[PDB]
């Protein structure tokens, strides 16, 4: 995961 | 005729402005519709597969944003979020459309104002699920639920400590809880005469997902329709 | 004597003898195997899927008998009867298998006595979805469910007003009512330590459907898969 | 045009 990765970790 | 609940009515007040914030109600919406094959179905519509794509998209980044709200969710491993939000995405993406519904004109809105009928849900890529999930959205009618109920419901279908590769599942099992406990009780508190209301709508996630189950059978399937390749969000979702 | 605590030890006890007098329990069953493909899996052992689908058949046989033991069950018209039961014949035939798990041996136990393991039972015909089912009849020893529990579950999975083509959905819905009711109150009777337990016994029919929904999908693969027709009953009960 | 299931229902 690039996304959700990003996403998550803000 | 009731009782104090305290820091279980702040934490109900936490998931209901988390939910609304992150999903607009449909009441709340400027409504518009589109012409392109309203009349008759079709085995996909690249025209109103592109814009619903788009809005899939949009509304999973509102349901991760949704999931940062859940006191305690960021606190899990990043892995746990992961696996967690890739096994209650789908069910919530139905879940929220289908509180979308309006039974009269037979349509389904999406958080930019279109509104779509039943015909053109099939067109922008639900094909053989078209029914069974606007089945579904009628089953949700005659329970009234709003945006607590919902959320609340959103909630406890994310923050489920029975996923697989789950590294602290009693982490989760431990913050599902008031969840449970704070339906429970808002339900009563919403409704002081039908009380059976609790089971009737706590498993309606059951329902989900059967849906969600045959839905990711419908996203395989799509990926050989589709023009290109699929919005990278859906794929890391659906994996 | 209050009513409703009268009739719902009623309802609980007409289930529990409905459920003992249509599927012996683990205990009560005298075990033995078998050799065929037992040691590594393949495609399909003819061998083992005459067997087994002669011994799900039977069950299915006996599933019947336990639907028409339910109060209200006859009562309903005939297109319903027929539409619940095969909608929820393979809910039942996993939650039914899943009782008749083994850990230590990890396997599972027909009622003719037969005891497959984990290979077998994927050479049998479950074949890529042999783990998950496995897997849930882990999550389900915890809960240590008896004759009661276990057949109420059946009893909501079988009245589900929800189920699509029902000619009368609010009969069957007021009618699974009682049930979600006696499961609540006999769960808590049995486990007054552990209260969060209703909701989570209650739910794991949200991994049933989401099995069944994959095993339905799975069945039409082995369709094409077996050398022949699949026994006469499971066709219908798979329409 | 399976005829067992009812059959079975009928007892
Ligand atoms: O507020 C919005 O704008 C909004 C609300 C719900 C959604 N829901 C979905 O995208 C959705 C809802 C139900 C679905 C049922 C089966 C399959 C999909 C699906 C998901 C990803 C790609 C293709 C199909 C489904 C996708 C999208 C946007
Ligand atoms: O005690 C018995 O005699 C007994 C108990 C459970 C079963 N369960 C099933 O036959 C069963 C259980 C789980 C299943 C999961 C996915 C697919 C099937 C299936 C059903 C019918 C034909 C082929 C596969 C499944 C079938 C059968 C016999």
């Amino acid at each position: 995961h690039k996304i959700l990765h990003r996403l998550l970790q803000e | 005729s009731y009782e104090m609940t305290a820091e279980l009515d702040d934490l109900t007040e936490k998931i209901r402005k988390a939910h609304q914030e992150t999903f607009p109600s449909l009441c709340q919406l400027g409504k518009y519709t589109t012409n392109s094959s309203a009349d008759h179905r079709v085995r996909l519509d690249l025209g109103l597969w592109d814009k619903f794509s788009e809005l899939a998209t949009k509304c999973i980044i509102k349901i991760v944003e949704f999931a940062k709200r859940l006191p305690g969710f960021t606190g899990l491993t990043i892995a746990d979020q992961i696996t967690l939000l890739k096994a209650a995405c789908l069910d919530i993406l139905i879940l929220r459309i289908c509180t979308r519904y309006t039974p009269e004109q037979d349509t389904m809105t999406f958080s930019d104002g279109l509104t779509l009928n039943r015909t053109q849900m099939h067109n922008a890529g639900f094909g053989p699920l078209t029914d069974l999930v606007f089945t579904f959205a009628n089953q949700l009618l005659p329970l009234e639920m709003d945006d607590t109920e919902t959320g609340l419901l959103s909630a406890i279908c994310l923050i489920c400590g029975d996923r697989q590769d789950l590294e602290e599942p009693t982490k989760v099992d431990k913050l599902q809880e008031p969840l449970l406990e704070a339906l429970k009780i808002y339900i009563r508190k919403r409704r002081p005469s039908k009380p059976h209301m609790f089971p009737k709508i706590l498993m309606k996630i059951t329902d989900l997902r059967s849906i969600s189950a045959k839905g990711a059978e419908r996203v395989i399937t799509l990926k050989m329709e589709i023009p290109g390749s699929m919005p990278p969000l859906i794929q890391e979702m659906m994996e």
